[PDB]
């Protein structure tokens, strides 16, 4: 069906955290809590922190999937535009059509769902390193929101699912994403619009 | 709903957003899906200044989440030394047991937080 976006903290108390990156002119990834929205540049590192109240068991997996936010587009699969699909920029793990990649994890797996045709990217859950409070995944978004052959200026959500080894739901969180040239400027603009409406 | 927004502002450490929401009377004792209040969330993430403003605003220092943890449990478990000290000053209950029977001291011990365990034992 249409993928769920509903927050579900679940038995392990699953939350997402993001860095405090501000709105400077050269910022590459920044998160607006007031919009629950990440603004990032194409292909740049986007750290997403997994915070759990208790440690889910070995074999747990973490899946990321993009959907269109607007109800009239939610049934359309989010894919890279043809230009970027053909530009030969895979890291050798990601299929060239996938919007969302994970960098720095050799155990990443990329899925094309045999029925829904939706793309997702999944890594094994690992607990925080010693001295760390959370587990960080480094995501990359491989098209701009404005890519005319693809997202074509339509907002997307990223859904992060904690799953057991069989794919059963353990927890779910989501955030809006805009992939753009100037994330700091656009964050400041959209936060100003919200404060005025 | 301003309580839902205050929960997320406190979790994400957005001090200006916390101030605006509280200036509009957002419910300081709102609870998220896990029963955590803004004070729980700020304690967990280590946002000391947000913890302090919530305590000056009548947040329940001993509110319990769905697992029976108070904010002091969270601060002791994850190693938030300054937050432990301000919670104790505000009347946090060192004897409160969560649903695993653990006090904040027990969680400090279990997580290797030696300095915090000493602070809690002196306050026992
Ligand atoms: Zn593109």
């Amino acid at each position: 069906s249409v993928p769920s976006q509903k927050t579900y903290q679940g038995s392990y108390g699953f939350r997402l955290g993001f860095l405090h990156s501000g709105t400077a002119k050269s910022v590459t990834c920044t998160y607006s809590p007031a919009l629950n929205k990440m603004f990032c540049q194409l292909a740049k590192t986007c750290p997403v922190q997994l915070w759990v109240d208790s440690t889910p068991p070995p074999g747990t997996r973490v899946r990321a999937m993009a959907i269109y936010k607007q109800s009239q587009h939610m049934t359309e699969v989010v894919r890279r535009c043809p230009h970027h699909e053909r530009c030969s920029d895979s890291d050798g793990l990601a299929p060239p059509q996938h919007l969302i990649r994970v960098e720095g994890n050799l155990r990443v797996e990329y899925l094309d769902d045999r029925n829904t045709f939706r793309h997702s990217v999944v890594v094994p859950y690992e607990p925080p390193e010693v001295g760390s409070d959370c587990t960080t995944i480094h995501y990359n978004y491989m098209c701009n929101s404005s890519c005319m052959g693809g997202m074509n200026r339509r907002p997307i959500l990223t859904i992060i699912t904690l799953e057991d080894s069989s794919g059963n739901l353990l927890g779910r969180n989501s955030f809006e994403v805009r992939v753009c040239a100037c994330p700091g400027r656009d964050r400041r603009t959209e936060e100003e619009n919200l404060r005025k409406k | 709903d301003l309580g839902k927004k205050l929960l997320e502002a406190a979790w994400h450490g957005q001090d200006d957003e916390v101030r605006i929401l509280m200036a509009n009377g957002a419910d300081v004792n709102a609870t998220d899906q896990s029963g955590m209040t803004p004070l729980h969330l700020a304690a967990w993430r280590g946002h000391l200044e947000i913890v302090e403003v919530l305590l000056k605003t009548g947040a329940d220092v001993n509110a319990i989440d769905r697992w029976g943890k108070t904010p002091l449990h969270l601060a002791a478990r994850i190693g938030r030394l300054e937050i432990v000290e301000v919670l104790l000053k505000a009347g946090a209950d060192v004897n409160a047991q969560d649903k695993f029977g653990k006090t904040p001291f027990d969680l400090a011990i279990d997580n290797g937080n030696e300095d915090i365990a000493e602070v809690l034992q002196k306050a026992a």
